[PDB]
RNA sequence: ACUCUGGUUUCUCUUCAGAUCGCAUAAAUCUUUCGCACUAAAGAUUUCCGUGGAGAGGAACAACUCUGAGUCCAAUUUUUUGAGGCCUUGCUUUGGCAAGGCUA
């Protein structure tokens, strides 16, 4: 279309003309750890590609981070896209869609949205730090959702101007870094093909403070326009691996020569780099003219009069000009949209490639059928309409189209999650502006407007009149679990409404936000950490409803589980008084419940494979191995369903029957559970008998489902139940004096210190830690606070872990207001849960039991 | 008029030299969590105090805890107590444990930690390993060296006739991570009432062994 | 097969259907597929097998569920549409677009209507509760109501829903809630005999910007001046309609003859040498009104010796004398003089007065006891129209059909309406949830503050 | 590789300046708030301490550093030739044009 927008060096016209071809489109998620550089290597790009927009000499400028709390706090809340269109280092211009995602552990969530629309990573590494917990979170989810990856080392400036390590030492840490990096992948993927290497062209060095961006293809480059003669990719090919260089021969040989001389990265790139930096540092006013003439560069006396990063980051531009590395590195390793469309179809849409429209889609054709999906929902500034964020799989989406958008319940059966919307407008989404555009064709991202309204977190866009065998994409898979619990009232009951409102609109913004209202009428938030929370509450506060809120105390969500089998033969009748039912529940083996929830076993498996896994890995009967019938409350749930009633005493055809009611039952109970309303894990129900009237209106609907959630909640306590608390995983990095002292810290929380390894090549620690949820608030405050600032932690979910104290144990007395000791502690937790939800003051072991 | 300034670096490195006595010599402002102006912004509106900082009447009229008529929301008997909640956590997310966050600033969270390593000795080189640097423990498709490679004779390392460092390399390099007045080269010149010579003094935290009246 | 058969309707109960508040989901506050169970009333979400609305009949055992979008009942543990004639009633309770009932006043309909409970009702004459102090609102909407063309227009959704709308306009929220209100009001079969005003009012606030609160009642002309205003400039879609049911029910023309004046401290000579500066003269600066603010006389201060009562007494005419045509009131903004002679040039169907009542004297608000003696039956004003203005309308005879009175301190004020019954003669006292039957001659007794007249 | 503006220092005047006008920090007045106001908070105004930007004027010594503007390639893959000649068909603007088969 026809609107104002800033300078920039492409035009609107080329961008437009780049998305209709797909082989030039890389849709690029730069993801990391907290503050490893990625939104200022976005903002070093747009810079690169707006001459007006320039960063401040003191403040770094983020064009992402958009957010008033994003500016405060410092830290990256939500995914920003960005479209923009970068030249290689042959000059072709790619059009490029970069999802900026945050680095903090509690938003990963975010990150799986910016995962699902994207066909390639580049996970950002710190020189200094290295690898640090999100980065392998984050390898490990990447390499788990299909996705090529690459990494670019970010601020390569620290090993020269804080560790001031010598060049061969800061190779060293690099090398080590990349294979720390191939380490995790191989151990995350089975398949070797992906060994990232800066030799293949995978890893990239950044500096972002600095603009110093450079691969060896285009720093090869560098050479070959500083020296004609020399042929970039060959070099380029040489310049790293411990190859050292003959200057005798002018050849590169595995063999060191001299027994003193560098390796070919050291000699050729990291110590002109280190000479660089020293001279503008170090001896600026006396020899910079002198090395800035060698390299050509020619600076202004008012630009020569600036401060040392400001000099810097102009010398370094001016010398490694355009990012065009990072442009290199995203095209030869992250498939376009054509090339990725078969993994991307193959990995998240429901019906598989297999199916008719799998196979459309899999050719990523602008003129198809539309099937666009999106994850993500951006609220505008007033925060009243939100705009479906997400890429385009076929067909093309038009402003002012009707659409049908389904839901993440859109089933072909059942297609009441489906709605009829008109598409208002459609924006090419940069971070601070809006291209406003008519259509957008295949494989690129957009911002669908008025689609908003019958999507909470996941939309299917498709086209109506058509494609009447469309499914939807599978919901995003989350990397974590989200744990904090708080509760959630107005301040005046009047202006209820209006929260939620904000409730719901909180619930689009964020992708893993769960919101809900208890049988206590009581309106419950739960949130991946306290940052996280804090972030949803002041959006709630301000953004959406304008209203004042109280906030209780922040809970986690207790698990249920049994310890050892059932006393006795638990069983419960149908309210006709036939259709008896007779179950035991006993603990799974240990794992077991993680290969259920890893993905490791499907029940989509055919019976064949299912029954060989369970007889083979944990030697189940084989019996036993095919009587299982489902696992747990949701797909892939810890809990496991089977029926061991033999033929000879129950028609297993009659059963069959009932088999559809008593799953459903089954997932119910273990969703619910019955001691304080909390998911049953890790639990083995065993159907011992089943008693099944013949005729079909006696049985079925509002009998069996009742009944067998009665006899799945008997069979529950009368084996001994225990509760499970949620276990995070801490990782501290902090100095090497201030190592006890966390250890104090962990002392006073219940905490458990499993390493405290040194950084290599770093003067710092990373203790890594197992800290109970429920005794983790405050902990990074406390950290922080003892150690003078000096120590961080990152705290993500773990596991979960069996409570210390016994949950039906009437004998404890707890007084309303003190930390229980540990003995007791899940006495505790399961009635004051029990009084938060609304229950009774406490639960019977036969309560729902038939005797009485 | 003497208004403004240029130094060369090492003037600047001798200036900061002589000054070491009035600097703390940190390299981050991790040094000030929960304890920088706008933490203490947080608690003044939430008309709280951190243990080192100061105390102020409050912003608004304040309820006593004792008016409320126990609703449902806080009913004590439904609360999971661990540890208690600090004035400290309240004021770090003071969305999350404040029911009432007005004129709230939203303090600045965790800056990435500097591990610049301070020289003592002159006499070592300036790109150093340095024993405070945990040594790294040292354990690809490489081109076959039989091929026929070539670098050309104009091609050579692009700055190979420049020193690697020079004897005021290390001195620069400590001057990017000094205190403001000191890590400019050029500036303004200032009021000599303009410069509070010790308000970086009682910025920081207090000394631990200090009696009452310092600490007051 | 299931249809027609379902045994589950008996265990339907009408007696806690309310259907007067928002449609969302009790569980996951989610208005897609809100469905209310027939049994206890409350709203769930979706249909599917693990939706909270299935779960919800799996575990109370309410197997009776209706679609609050698509008006279809479901028996959800079998998952089958239920098809009874005898359910329609629910149906119309919850879309009672009335728009016969609302076609002529909403009260039009004085049939002792029956409520589902033994409370026979006349649809239109419905109380409003009373959330906190919303008892303004209430009057006014009624007030607004029992108008037959406004409500005639506001009982079918299609004459406003097909109307386009800014993207992020708020403003169309106050008309279809407000046309749903309508429906409400004058639904001929009702499970009760009262309607809740809570989603309007939630409306009214939100647009207002924490301007009239339901906590907090306001003035009843302020809010009947800024709700008709809205109601405007909502229904003009995406631009100002010059002509829209408010403006053809309610607004009128009316021609100011402006005069200025000189300052009062200059000597005569100068006086009279100022009225040829032709800036003191009457102006042509004729504009609509929507509604005609009379002012009271003063109170008499001390009583009149005669044996007549302490309250003062005045005509409606004395105070309909201002736009008479003659009458120069005086105008005196800061450090300025003027006489705002107004006439009458068009008569809307449905006449507006705000009586003004409470005024600001130097200390505090004092509300006016003057008491507006004026019939019900028959007022002529063709007396206040011009004579090339008079010709063009045939009719100028006016019914009082609303009358908005306050009772009490201007504080803790409260208001009341007596409305009149068309179809009927009666007339009814609404407050809040109490209906009276008040006799024709008590009206005028009441201090009169707002008043809604038919031109017939 | 050759020409021509824009110079720097200082003094003064005018105007804008929500820019941390200031990497510092005072005073007064009014209102509000609970105590009962140096030992107290909020809101607002104003005055002082003194800056930045632009323009104008004055006088001191520098006049082209900078900012700029005006101003060595014949042997594959482009610019030192596979280059020219024969026949047939449609129109002949009876010069030849368009296509194909050739010889080189």
């Amino acid at each position: 279309m026809e609107q104002t927008l800033p300078v920039t060096v492409y035009e609107m016209d080329f961008l437009a003309d780049l998305m209709d071809n797909s082989e030039l489109i890389r849709n690029v998620t730069l993801c990391g750890h907290l503050h490893h550089g990625k939104t200022c290597f976005v903002d070093c790009l747009i810079e690169q590609t707006h001459p007006e927009i320039r960063k401040r000499y003191d403040q770094d400028l983020c064009y992402t981070d958009i957010l008033f709390t994003e500016q405060e706090r410092g830290v990256g809340i939500k995914s920003t896209p960005v479209t923009v269109v970068l030249p290689d280092t042959k000059g072709k211009s790619y059009l490029f869609n970069i999802m900026d995602t945050p680095g903090h552990v509690n938003f990963s969530d975010e990150v799986t949205a910016g995962l699902r629309i994207s066909d390639g990573v580049v996970l950002f590494i710190d020189a200094a730090e290295g690898v640090m917990l999100n980065t392998e979170r984050l390898i490990k989810h990447a390499v788990q959702e299909r996705l090529a990856v690459t990494v670019c080392i970010n601020k390569i400036d620290r090993l020269i101007l804080e560790l001031k390590l010598p060049p061969t030492d800061a190779y060293y840490k690099l090398r080590h870094i990349v294979d720390e990096v191939n380490g995790l992948i191989s151990m995350y993927s089975t398949d070797e093909n992906l060994i990232l290497s800066p030799l293949l062209g995978n890893v990239c060095f950044s500096s972002s403070q600095y603009s110093i961006c450079f691969t060896l293809g285009s720093f090869a480059k560098i050479y070959a326009d500083t020296f004609g003669d020399i042929n970039y990719q060959e070099f380029a090919k040489r310049l790293w691996g411990d190859i050292y260089f003959n200057p005798k021969t002018r050849k590169f040989t595995k063999k060191a020569p001299t027994s003193s001389s560098q390796r070919s990265f050291v000699e050729f790139i990291l110590e002109p780099l280190y000479k660089i930096l020293a001279q503008v540092v170090g001896d600026v006013d006396t020899s910079l003219p002198r090395t800035l003439d060698e390299l050509g560069i020619h600076l202004t006396k008012e630009e020569l009069k600036l401060n040392i990063r400001p000099l810097l980051r102009l010398v370094c531009k001016k010398f490694f000009g355009e990012f065009t590395g990072f442009v290199d590195m995203c095209v030869q390793h992250i498939p376009s949209p054509k090339v990725g469309a078969k993994p991307k179809i193959e990995h998240t849409y429901t019906g598989g490639v297999d199916s008719d429209l799998g196979e459309a889609m899999s050719d990523c054709d602008p003129d198809g059928p539309l099937m666009c999906h999106t994850t993500k929902m951006y609220s505008t500034d007033d925060g009243v309409q939100f705009h479906a964020f997400g890429r385009v799989l076929s067909g093309t989406i038009h402003a002012g189209q009707p659409v049908k958008v389904l839901g993440e319940n859109y089933t072909l059966e059942d297609e009441e999650d489906s709605q009829i919307c008109t598409v208002g407008r459609l924006w090419i989404s940069v971070a601070r502006y809006h291209i406003e555009v008519n259509r957008v064709p295949a494989g690129n991202w957009v911002l669908i407007e008025g689609v908003d309204q019958p999507i909470v977190k996941t939309a299917t866009i498709t086209e109506p009149r058509g494609n009447e065998e469309a499914q939807i994409f599978r919901p995003l898979k989350f990397n974590t679990t989200s744990v904090i619990k708080i509760a959630v009232e107005p301040v005046n009951p009047s202006e209820l409404p209006k929260m939620l409102d904000g409730l719901r609109k909180v619930n689009k913004s964020y992708p893993s936000l769960t919101t809900k209202v208890e049988e206590s009428g009581e309106h419950v938030i739960l949130g991946t950490g306290e940052l996280y929370l804090d972030c949803v509450m002041h959006d709630l506060r301000k953004m959406y409803s304008e209203i004042d809120i109280k906030v209780a105390d922040p809970v986690v969500t207790f698990c249920e589980t049994v310890v050892e089998t059932s006393s006795l033969k638990c069983f419960a009748e149908t309210p006709n008084k036939k259709n008896k039912i007779t179950m035991i529940a006993e603990p799974l083996e240990k794992g077991l419940a993680e290969d259920i929830e890893n993905e490791v076993v499907q029940i989509t498996w055919n019976r064949k494979k299912l029954g060989e896994f369970f007889q083979t890995k944990y030697d189940w009967d084989l019996l036993a191995a095919r009587s299982i019938w489902a696992f747990g409350p949701d797909a892939t749930g810890p809990n496991i369903l089977v029926d061991d009633t033999l033929p000879s005493e129950v028609d297993k055809a009659l059963l069959g029957s009932v088999k559809d009611s008593i799953v459903q039952g089954f997932q119910w109970g273990t969703r619910e559970g019955p001691l304080c309303d909390e998911l049953i894990r890790n639990v083995k129900f065993k159907i011992l008998d089943a008693v099944v009237a013949q005729e079909p209106l006696h049985r079925g609907g509002g009998q069996i489902i009742p009944t067998a959630r009665r006899v799945v909640y008997s069979a529950f306590l009368m084996a001994t139940p225990r509760l499970m608390e949620p276990y995070y995983f801490v990782e501290v990095q902090a100095p090497a004096d201030c190592v006890s002292a966390v250890y104090t810290v962990l002392a006073r929380r219940r905490g458990h210190v499993t390493q405290d390894a040194p950084i290599p090549g770093s003067p710092l620690y990373t203790i890594k830690a197992f800290i109970p949820a429920i005794d983790s608030f405050g902990f990074e405050t406390d950290l922080r606070t003892h150690t003078q600032g000096q120590a961080f932690s990152l705290s993500v979910f773990h596991h979960w872990q069996i409570v210390p104290g016994d949950p039906l144990d009437k004998s404890i007395v707890i007084r309303p207001l003190e930390p229980q000791p540990a003995p007791h502690l899940a006495r505790e937790f399961m009635i004051k849960t029990r009084r938060r939800k609304g229950l009774s003051e406490d639960v019977s072991i036969s309560k729902f039991f038939d005797d009485p | 008029t003497y208004q403004r300034w240029q130094f060369t670096l090492p003037m600047m490195s001798t200036l900061y030299r002589l000054a070491n006595q009035l600097l703390t010599d940190l390299v981050d402002d991790n040094y000030f969590y929960l304890f920088d102006l706008k933490a203490f912004f947080t608690s003044k509106a939430l008309n709280m105090a951190i243990p080192g900082g100061p105390k102020f009447e409050p912003l608004v009229r304040d309820i006593n805890l004792q008016d409320e008529d126990w609703n449902e929301f806080n009913d004590i008997n439904k609360i999971i107590i661990r540890q208690p909640i600090r004035t400290e956590y309240k004021i770090a997310f003071p969305y999350l444990y404040n029911n009432l966050p007005h004129h709230v600033h939203l303090t600045w969270y965790h800056t990435p930690n500097v591990v610049f390593i301070k020289t003592e000795d002159p006499d070592l080189p300036a790109f150093y390993f340095d024993p405070l640097i945990n040594p790294i423990s040292h354990r690809e498709p490489l081109p076959d060296d039989d091929e026929e490679f070539e670098l050309p004779e104009f091609v050579e390392p692009f700055l190979k006739d420049t020193p690697l460092y020079t004897d005021n390399t290390a001195n620069g390099i400590a001057l990017l991570w000094a205190p403001r007045p000191f890590n400019l080269r050029s500036g303004r010149t200032r009021r000599a009432l303009d410069i509070p010579l010790v308000k970086n003094w009682y910025r920081e935290h207090c000394p631990a062994g200090q009696p009452v009246k310092v600490r007051v | 097969r299931r249809s027609r058969h379902c045994p589950y309707l008996d265990t339907i109960n009408r007696s806690v259907l309310d259907f007067d508040f928002e449609k969302l989901c009790s569980i996951s506050l989610s208005h897609i597929n809100a469905y209310a169970c027939l049994v206890c009333g409350k709203y769930f979400q979706g249909r599917g097998l693990k939706s909270h609305a299935y779960i919800h009949s799996v575990q109370f055992s309410h197997h009776v569920f209706l679609n609050l979008h698509t008006l279809k009942f479901y028996c959800l543990p079998d998952n089958y549409e239920i098809i009874d004639s005898s359910l329609e009633d629910i149906t119309y309770v919850l879309k009672p677009t009335f728009t016969k009932q609302q076609i002529a006043n909403l009260d039009k309909q004085a049939k002792l209507s029956r409520a589902y409970d033994g409370t026979t009702y006349l649809p239109g004459i419905v109380g409003l509760n009373n959330i906190k102090a919303n008892d303004y609102a209430n009057a006014v909407l009624q007030a607004l109501s029992n108008v037959p063309p406004l409500r005639n227009y506001f009982l079918e959704e299609d004459n406003y829903k097909n109307i386009k709308r800014p993207p992020g306009d708020i403003m169309f929220l106050l008309v279809q809630r407000f046309g749903e209100l309508m429906r409400k009001l004058w639904n001929p079969r009702n499970f009760k005999a009262h309607v809740s005003p809570h989603e309007m009012l939630q409306a009214v606030v939100l647009c207002s910007k924490k301007t009239f609160q339901i906590t907090k009642q306001g003035d009843g002309v302020d809010f009947l001046s800024w709700f008709l205003n809205a109601l405007h400039s909502a229904l003009g879609g995406t631009k100002k309609k010059k002509k829209t049911i408010v403006t053809d029910v309610f607004q009128g023309s009316m021609r100011i003859f402006t005069k200025k004046l000189p300052h009062p401290d200059l000597p005569a000579e100068e006086k009279e040498q100022l009225l040829h500066n032709d800036e003191y003269q009457e102006t042509m600066v004729e504009s609509t009104f929507m509604y005609l603010t009379l002012d009271l006389p003063t109170a008499p201060l001390y009583k009149d010796e005669k044996e007549q009562l302490i309250i003062p007494q005045v005509p409606l005419f004395n105070i309909l004398a201002k736009f008479n045509g003659i009458t120069e009131k005086e105008y005196k903004t800061y450090k300025e003089n003027f006489l705002k002679r107004f006439q009458l040039t068009k008569l809307p169907p449905y006449l507006i007065f705000c009586i003004k009542r409470f005024t600001k004297n130097n200390f505090f608000v004092e509300k006016n006891p003057t008491i507006v003696n004026f019939p019900i039956t028959n007022v002529d004003l063709r007396e206040y129209l011009s004579e090339e203005v008079q010709a063009v309308h045939k009719n100028t005879t006016y019914d009082l059909i609303a009358n908005i009175v306050h009772d009490g301190k201007p504080s803790e004020g409260s208001y009341r309406i007596h409305v009149l019954h068309h179809g009927t003669g009666k007339w009814y006292e609404l407050q809040d949830l109490q209906v009276t039957d008040i006799l024709p001659q008590m009206i005028t007794l009441s201090e009169a503050y707002i008043q809604i007249w038919k031109r017939r």
